[PDB]
RNA sequence: AAUGUAAAAA
RNA sequence: CGCGGGGUGGAGCAGCCUGGUAGCUCGUCGGGCUCAUAACCCGAAGGUCGUCGGUUCAAAUCCGGCCCCCGCAACCA
RNA sequence: UAGCUGGUUCUCCCCGAAAUGACUUUAGGGUCAGCCUCAGGCGCUGACUGGGGCCUGUAGAGCACUGAUAGGGCUAGGGGGCCCACCAGCCUACCAAACCCUGUCAAACUCCGAAGGGUCCCAGGUGGAGCCUGGGAGUGAGGGCGCGAGCGAUAACGUCCGCGUCCGAGCGCGGGAACAACCGAGACCGCCAGCUAAGGCCCCCAAGUCUGGGCUAAGUGGUAAAGGAUGUGGCGCCGCGAAGACAGCCAGGAGGUUGGCUUAGAAGCAGCCAUCCUUUAAAGAGUGCGUAAUAGCUCACUGGUCGAGUGGCGCCGCGCCGAAAAUGA
RNA sequence: UGAACGGCGGCCGUAACUAUAACGGUCCUAAGGUAGCGAAAUUCCUUGUCGGGUAAGUUCCGACCUGCACGAAAAGCGUAACGACCGGAGCGCUGUCUCGGCGAGGGACCCGGUGAAAUUGAACUGGCCGUGAAGAUGCGGCCUACCCGUGGCAGGACGAAAAGACCCCGUGGAGCUUUACUGCAGCCUGGUGUUGGCUCUU
RNA sequence: GGGCAGUUUGACUGGGGCGGUCGCCUCCUAAAAGGUAACGGAGGCGCCCAAAGGUCCCCUCAGGCGGGACGGAAAUCCGCCGGAGAGCGCAAGGGUAGAAGGGGGCCUGACUGCGAGGCCUGCAAGCCGAGCAGGGGCGAAAGCCGGGCCUAGUGAACCGGUGGUCCCGUGUGGAAGGGCCAUCGAUCAACGGAUAAAAGUUACCCCGGGGAUAACAGGCUGAUCUCCCCCGAGCGUCCACAGCGGCGGGGAGGUUUGGCACCUCGAUGUCGGCUCGUCGCAUCCUGGGGCUGAAGAAGGUCCCAAGGGUUGGGCUGUUCGCCCAUUAAAGCGGCACGCGAGCUGGGUUCAGAACGUCGUGAGACAGUUCGGUCUCUAUCCGCCACGGGCGCAGGAGGCUUGAGGGGGGCUC
RNA sequence: UCCCCCGUGCCCAUAGCGGCGUGGAACCACCCGUUCCCAUUCCGAACACGGAAGUGAAACGCGCCAGCGCCGAUGGUACUGGGCGGGCGACCGCCUGGGAGAGUAGGUCGGUGCGGGGG
């Protein structure tokens, strides 16, 4: 029967969505690989975890060929 | 081993088991129609694999009554006789005075030599085959 | 064939795909009732066709079994079943055409999908290639 | 450091 | 069915755990001593490594399914 | 000692669960969380809803990836045959890599991709909404039903999850013959007042033996399948017909021919392979029976008579067979 | 060191028909089960096969031996006599039976005297077919049935009795075991006290 | 050092034992957020690397075709196509050449002191992280570096080891010994880890509980079993259904074996026999039919039909089955496998004892063998009989009608 | 405002593959050379410096062509929030709101922003 098993969910994917209001370093997306890429005021840590580098408003950019991005729209 | 053949029973077990072996019939009684041979099993608590392993035995004893009978029909070809003795035999070669000889067509030769080596159509072709189904073609168009 | 183990069961929803047009052939036999359909059955269904008409045309069968159909041995509860006894089957939803006959007559062919569908356990429809067509 | 059968004395 | 072991020249066994080259005894074959055979002496040949897949630069060797043989187990009511 | 069983005593009022998660020598016990309640505090935020933004990979579909797959084409490789050896050549109603065409399958395949769901913003929403800190809990065996999957056998009043829901705690009321969870509906108390809901309105039993148009002759209804049949009614299509059909009845129904071949025999009639003509108004190198092989009978087809419709196929409604059990229906 | 605990092999081949294998090959062991016995108080397949007995014999007796899983002092094989031991057969005799009948006495039954018990939710306690926690006097539909007793039968009241002994559960209990753990008694042991003198010796 | 003593001897588990499993990662199940179970489908981890790390600089795969001394499908060279099917240490997934991949120069940030704000979350844990300070590495610089493309490669606390320092030092000074910092000893793998330290046996057994849970029976189910149908390859010389029916397909029944665990564990007595039966019909006989490959007699097959009938012995506890002698036939099932408040108790299923077998052992066996306590009193329903009461719209004696039941039902 | 060219962005194939054609004044490229800076696990191929001559062959720039690639409706359908109705079920049917994929018709060899040189 050796069969029953499997690991922890990591419970990850996109964790603040457009338009929410975010504080500086606080985390955007959690991901496997790049399934999401960083762009202007958001950083990207070892396991690809994308972050706000300050206040402001989370927005997606789609690029086609170039991949998906998130961006934070400061403003204070 | 064709299902038609063979009458399968069902019956409780003799010994122990509790309530279960009362009230629960697991023992297999597995006749051969045909053939006669019966033969039971209940070693298991299970009536399928009573019933299972009564039919692997089955299958070995008729496996080993239709080799005896693949005898007389295999074996009895061979010779009905064959003493292998003296005078048991049926053409003599003599290589003092060179000559062969077929006891059977009463026929001689003169060359042991090279009948011993491949010359054997001389023999089988007019006298052999001749007397062979004469003995047999003399029997059918007179009495058996 | 390769695939790989042994595969759940799932459900026959709508004959969505299940159905279709004829494709070779002049004649064919479509279901008309959902069911997984045995090796055992369509081959059953072909060779009859064939000993039907001897030496006769040509049969396509459009139709197959890719789905491993697994059955415990007679016990209890643990593991997945060995399954495959009845081995594999074809999902059929009502409606998919499943045997062509081809280069007899329609009494011809018109008996040998009558008996393929017998061998069936589902309700079928014999079908002349009407006209539509791609 | 064994063995060698079975047809020959006017 | 459950757990354990095994399948390698014609016979019987090594080699595997620790992957790179398959070894032992017997038999077989050629040549010797003998009047001749055996014994004995000198040579030589012979193996898909059960089967289907997988890993690896590479599989007898490690991983998995299957067939076959062996042993154990199949208890409580 | 008893993480077990039993037992636990007056009344009225308000609210009102859980049978889940995590860990547990834990599994019928516990700790924390979830859900209940009380107190104090905050006060339009709460469930649900409108608008907008972003996140998603299911249903369906698809073959572009990973694999599976029927037929055909083209074509390495191998196999058989001609031919041979210096190795070379052609054939190939054998198997088949790659490739292409047609046709498809996939939870662990996706070029695609819904409905929906999630979340944030704005607005409606004063509700036994919501939030903050505390006191007290119980629960941690759930069950059925609908839907979505796994397991199972597309078995089980089976089993395991997911979203609901009802019973649990509404075995209170109405319907369902009776019957926790199906249909209707949330019982503060009284009334010999009224409208309804589900379901019903011939008698037991309240209320239509109501109205109009059909179908069903089985007691179907009053609970079963593959499959079988000149059941009955209905729409549609093709064909025959007063230039004479369908049915029955009068007559011929053949010649080479006894078809070639298999075979003891195969004379239209075991099987195999099949595509003449002619007397003519018509008769098929043959529908079935009869044979050992034939002759005999018949249809097919033509003539006459009759005198008005007839035959096949597809579709729908209801029905018939298929249909055997043990205390009395 | 075995009348100490204990143990006592596997595969393949070979015969003047076939079958078998006295013989051989090889691997392994501390050594590979000898005599005698053997489908047994041991045999799974099994009612093994053959013979005996019987009209007919899964038992029984005699054999054979492919001993699932005998075997030599947890003794092997026998053995006259003995046995309220266990199995098979026969003769005698029978109510054991075909198959039951009659009769006797002590109860049962009726009258007079004395007078218990388990049990008991309460009872105004019928049948069928359904139904319901899946086996209904108590729900539904239908059938049946005047009220109350006495002698009898045991199908039901999931009848009575005993908080199931079987099964599982409890980080329950207890008796037993050992190369489970940890101890203890006991036995062995060095130093030292009780413990002294003389002499040789390294 | 079991002579004796105190104890340990895990949990999950479609009953328990046996088998398997226990933590971590990947994928599917998972129903397009997250999460989501089963002894559901599939695979990995318990490491590795001083280059396989940091930075700067440069380069771009696999494969296919063509051409080339060894090469020969594939080594190395050249040309053309090729966007990623290669590589990224190792399972899988996501990601990726506009590098995370290959090569080179210098290099050690596999830094110390911290840490805004988050992800995840019952707890405790786990994860991401801008920036500030110190002193650094590569770069011209903008900058990048707090290991590795990422997600596994792991272990609370206790107890102890080694190194070090602003700490404490039992009247004072030292010392002993602690504290703090650093690091070490876990297959505590039953992986949230009871002790520093632990296996079996009970049929000699006991208590507390459970119908939360197995063995009997009922129930649901119908795989299995029995019976019956659809198709018609073929057999039957000719003839597919006289009699048969490949390969397949649909059902009925609830007698078998199972599945499930629904009532009953403050008890529903288990096999066989005996006694007494009653019901079903899928009919063994007898009665009536159709067909027949039915001359007749006798059969074969299907149909109708329960009204009655359905023998005595041998063997075994047997049910079953074999056998003997008959028969018209020696039917099959239901009724808690009908019936132990009716009987038996041979079998199973307590304690004794023995054999083979397993175990060092105590003991154990759907293996065997001999032995082994079955409970006078019926309240109610039901049943067999027999009375008392009242009724039957004057009272009484005798004789009767038959609604409605019951019995009988055989065959040579 | 206009035209050509250079550099650099934005969307992310209707921007691409390929076939034909055109551009050297300007710009760009190839191009001459390898002393110097710099460079090759060999080689001025690449990187680099110094640069006339020649050329527009290569590369790139612009423009045409629809064979490949890519984009791709409308119409209808599958599926499906929500609400119901029929059958033993494996299933099926209606109302309401949403609505694919494939395929058909068609479309495309680009559109634009800032600076600079030049008529
Ligand atoms: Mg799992
Ligand atoms: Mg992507
Ligand atoms: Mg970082
Ligand atoms: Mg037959
Ligand atoms: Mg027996
Ligand atoms: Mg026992
Ligand atoms: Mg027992
Ligand atoms: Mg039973
Ligand atoms: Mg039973
Ligand atoms: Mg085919
Ligand atoms: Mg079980
Ligand atoms: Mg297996
Ligand atoms: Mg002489
Ligand atoms: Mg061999
Ligand atoms: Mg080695
Ligand atoms: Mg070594
Ligand atoms: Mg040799
Ligand atoms: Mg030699
Ligand atoms: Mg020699
Ligand atoms: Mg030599
Ligand atoms: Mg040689
Ligand atoms: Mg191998
Ligand atoms: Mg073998
Ligand atoms: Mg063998
Ligand atoms: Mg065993
Ligand atoms: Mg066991
Ligand atoms: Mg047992
Ligand atoms: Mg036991
Ligand atoms: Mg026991
Ligand atoms: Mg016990
Ligand atoms: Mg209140
Ligand atoms: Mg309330
Ligand atoms: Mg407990
Ligand atoms: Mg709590
Ligand atoms: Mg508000
Ligand atoms: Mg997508
Ligand atoms: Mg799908
Ligand atoms: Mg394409
Ligand atoms: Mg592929
Ligand atoms: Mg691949
Ligand atoms: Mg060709
Ligand atoms: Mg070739
Ligand atoms: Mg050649
Ligand atoms: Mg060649
Ligand atoms: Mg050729
Ligand atoms: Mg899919
Ligand atoms: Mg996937
Ligand atoms: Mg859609
Ligand atoms: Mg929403
Ligand atoms: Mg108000
Ligand atoms: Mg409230
Ligand atoms: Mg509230
Ligand atoms: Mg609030
Ligand atoms: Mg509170
Ligand atoms: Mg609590
Ligand atoms: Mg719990
Ligand atoms: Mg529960
Ligand atoms: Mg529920
Ligand atoms: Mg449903
Ligand atoms: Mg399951
Ligand atoms: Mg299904
Ligand atoms: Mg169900
Ligand atoms: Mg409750
Ligand atoms: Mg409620
Ligand atoms: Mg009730
Ligand atoms: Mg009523
Ligand atoms: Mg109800
Ligand atoms: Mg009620
Ligand atoms: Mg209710
Ligand atoms: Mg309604
Ligand atoms: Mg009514
Ligand atoms: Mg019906
Ligand atoms: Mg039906
Ligand atoms: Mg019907
Ligand atoms: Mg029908
Ligand atoms: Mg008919
Ligand atoms: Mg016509
Ligand atoms: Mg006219
Ligand atoms: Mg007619
Ligand atoms: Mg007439
Ligand atoms: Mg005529
Ligand atoms: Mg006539
Ligand atoms: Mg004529
Ligand atoms: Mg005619
Ligand atoms: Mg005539
Ligand atoms: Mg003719
Ligand atoms: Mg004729
Ligand atoms: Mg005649
Ligand atoms: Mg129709
Ligand atoms: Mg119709
Ligand atoms: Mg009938
Ligand atoms: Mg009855
Ligand atoms: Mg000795
Ligand atoms: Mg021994
Ligand atoms: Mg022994
Ligand atoms: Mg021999
Ligand atoms: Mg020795
Ligand atoms: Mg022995
Ligand atoms: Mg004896
Ligand atoms: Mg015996
Ligand atoms: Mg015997
Ligand atoms: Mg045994
Ligand atoms: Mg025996
Ligand atoms: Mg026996
Ligand atoms: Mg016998
Ligand atoms: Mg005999
Ligand atoms: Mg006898
Ligand atoms: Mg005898
Ligand atoms: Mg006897
Ligand atoms: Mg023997
Ligand atoms: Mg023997
Ligand atoms: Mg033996
Ligand atoms: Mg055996
Ligand atoms: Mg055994
Ligand atoms: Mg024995
Ligand atoms: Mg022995
Ligand atoms: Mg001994
Ligand atoms: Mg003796
Ligand atoms: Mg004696
Ligand atoms: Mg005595
Ligand atoms: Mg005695
Ligand atoms: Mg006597
Ligand atoms: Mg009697
Ligand atoms: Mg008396
Ligand atoms: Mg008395
Ligand atoms: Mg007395
Ligand atoms: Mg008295
Ligand atoms: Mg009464
Ligand atoms: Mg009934
Ligand atoms: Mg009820
Ligand atoms: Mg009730
Ligand atoms: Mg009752
Ligand atoms: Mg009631
Ligand atoms: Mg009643
Ligand atoms: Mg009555
Ligand atoms: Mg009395
Ligand atoms: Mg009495
Ligand atoms: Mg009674
Ligand atoms: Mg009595
Ligand atoms: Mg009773
Ligand atoms: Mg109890
Ligand atoms: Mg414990
Ligand atoms: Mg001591
Ligand atoms: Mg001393
Ligand atoms: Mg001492
Ligand atoms: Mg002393
Ligand atoms: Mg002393
Ligand atoms: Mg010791
Ligand atoms: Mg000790
Ligand atoms: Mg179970
Ligand atoms: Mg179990
Ligand atoms: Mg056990
Ligand atoms: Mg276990
Ligand atoms: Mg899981
Ligand atoms: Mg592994
Ligand atoms: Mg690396
Ligand atoms: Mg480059
Ligand atoms: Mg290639
Ligand atoms: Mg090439
Ligand atoms: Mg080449
Ligand atoms: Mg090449
Ligand atoms: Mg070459
Ligand atoms: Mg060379
Ligand atoms: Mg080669
Ligand atoms: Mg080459
Ligand atoms: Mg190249
Ligand atoms: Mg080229
Ligand atoms: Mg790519
Ligand atoms: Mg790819
Ligand atoms: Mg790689
Ligand atoms: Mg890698
Ligand atoms: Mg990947
Ligand atoms: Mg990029
Ligand atoms: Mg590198
Ligand atoms: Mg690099
Ligand atoms: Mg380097
Ligand atoms: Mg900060
Ligand atoms: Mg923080
Ligand atoms: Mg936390
Ligand atoms: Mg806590
Ligand atoms: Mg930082
Ligand atoms: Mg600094
Ligand atoms: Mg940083
Ligand atoms: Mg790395
Ligand atoms: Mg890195
Ligand atoms: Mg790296
Ligand atoms: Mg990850
Ligand atoms: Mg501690
Ligand atoms: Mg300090
Ligand atoms: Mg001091
Ligand atoms: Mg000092
Ligand atoms: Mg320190
Ligand atoms: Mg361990
Ligand atoms: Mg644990
Ligand atoms: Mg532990
Ligand atoms: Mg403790
Ligand atoms: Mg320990
Ligand atoms: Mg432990
Ligand atoms: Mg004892
Ligand atoms: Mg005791
Ligand atoms: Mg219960
Ligand atoms: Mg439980
Ligand atoms: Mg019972
Ligand atoms: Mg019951
Ligand atoms: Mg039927
Ligand atoms: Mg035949
Ligand atoms: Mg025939
Ligand atoms: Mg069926
Ligand atoms: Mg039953
Ligand atoms: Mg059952
Ligand atoms: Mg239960
Ligand atoms: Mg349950
Ligand atoms: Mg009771
Ligand atoms: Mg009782
Ligand atoms: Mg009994
Ligand atoms: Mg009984
Ligand atoms: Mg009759
Ligand atoms: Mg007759
Ligand atoms: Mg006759
Ligand atoms: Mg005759
Ligand atoms: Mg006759
Ligand atoms: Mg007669
Ligand atoms: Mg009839
Ligand atoms: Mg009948
Ligand atoms: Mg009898
Ligand atoms: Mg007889
Ligand atoms: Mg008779
Ligand atoms: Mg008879
Ligand atoms: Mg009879
Ligand atoms: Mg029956
Ligand atoms: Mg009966
Ligand atoms: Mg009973
Ligand atoms: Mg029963
Ligand atoms: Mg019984
Ligand atoms: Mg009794
Ligand atoms: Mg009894
Ligand atoms: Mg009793
Ligand atoms: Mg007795
Ligand atoms: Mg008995
Ligand atoms: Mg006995
Ligand atoms: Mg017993
Ligand atoms: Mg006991
Ligand atoms: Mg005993
Ligand atoms: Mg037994
Ligand atoms: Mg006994
Ligand atoms: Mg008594
Ligand atoms: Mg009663
Ligand atoms: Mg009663
Ligand atoms: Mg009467
Ligand atoms: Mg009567
Ligand atoms: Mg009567
Ligand atoms: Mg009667
Ligand atoms: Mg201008
Ligand atoms: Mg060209
Ligand atoms: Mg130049
Ligand atoms: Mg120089
Ligand atoms: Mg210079
Ligand atoms: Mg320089
Ligand atoms: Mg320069
Ligand atoms: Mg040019
Ligand atoms: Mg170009
Ligand atoms: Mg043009
Ligand atoms: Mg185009
Ligand atoms: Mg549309
Ligand atoms: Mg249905
Ligand atoms: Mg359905
Ligand atoms: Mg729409
Ligand atoms: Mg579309
Ligand atoms: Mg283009
Ligand atoms: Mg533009």
């Amino acid at each position: 029967t050796k069969n029953g098993r499997d690991s922890q969910a990591k419970r990850l994917g996109v964790k603040r969505y457009e338009g929410q209001v975010v504080r500086a370093g606080n985390i955007l997306v959690r991901q496997r690989g790049t399934r999401f890429k960083p762009g202007k005021n958001v950083g990207m840590g070892r396991d690809f975890t994308l972050f706000a580098l300050v206040d402001g408003v989370v927005e997606f950019q789609d690029r086609g060929r170039l991949g998906r991005y998130v961006h934070v729209r400061p403003l204070a | 081993l064709k299902p038609e053949e063979l009458r399968i029973d069902v019956m409780r077990a003799s010994g122990p088991g509790g309530p279960g072996v009362n009230t629960t019939d697991s023992a297999v009684r597995v006749v051969h129609l045909p053939t006669g041979i019966t033969v039971t099993c209940q070693t298991t608590r299970s009536q399928i694999k009573n019933k299972e392993l009564a039919l692997k035995i089955l299958k070995a004893r008729l496996y080993e009554l239709e080799r005896k009978k693949r005898e007389e029909e295999l074996k009895a070809l061979r010779g009905e006789v064959r003493p292998i003795e003296w005078g048991s035999q049926i053409r003599s070669y003599v290589l003092d005075k060179n000559y062969v000889k077929d006891h059977r067509t009463g026929l001689m030769r003169h060359d042991p030599e090279n009948v011993l080596d491949g010359d054997l159509m001389d023999l089988i072709w007019a006298g052999l085959e001749w007397k062979a189904g004469r003995r047999q073609g003399t029997e059918e168009v007179e009495a058996e | 064939r390769m695939k790989y183990r042994k595969q759940q069961r799932g459900r026959l929803k709508g004959a969505t795909k299940g159905g279709d047009y004829v494709a070779f052939g002049d004649f064919g036999l479509v279901a008309l009732e959902p069911a997984w359909i045995t090796a055992q059955q369509i081959e059953a269904a072909r060779v009859a066709m064939v000993r039907h008409f001897r030496r006769g045309g040509k049969i396509f069968i459009r139709i197959f079994p890719d789905k491993p159909y697994t059955k415990k041995p007679l016990e209890v509860r643990m593991g997945k079943g060995k399954g495959n006894v009845e081995g594999y089957v074809a999902v059929v939803k009502p409606g998919r055409v499943m045997f062509e006959v081809a280069g007899v007559t329609e009494e011809q062919a018109m008996e040998a999908l009558r008996i393929a569908g017998h061998k069936l356990p589902i309700k079928t429809k014999i079908v002349r290639r009407d006209a539509y067509d791609e």
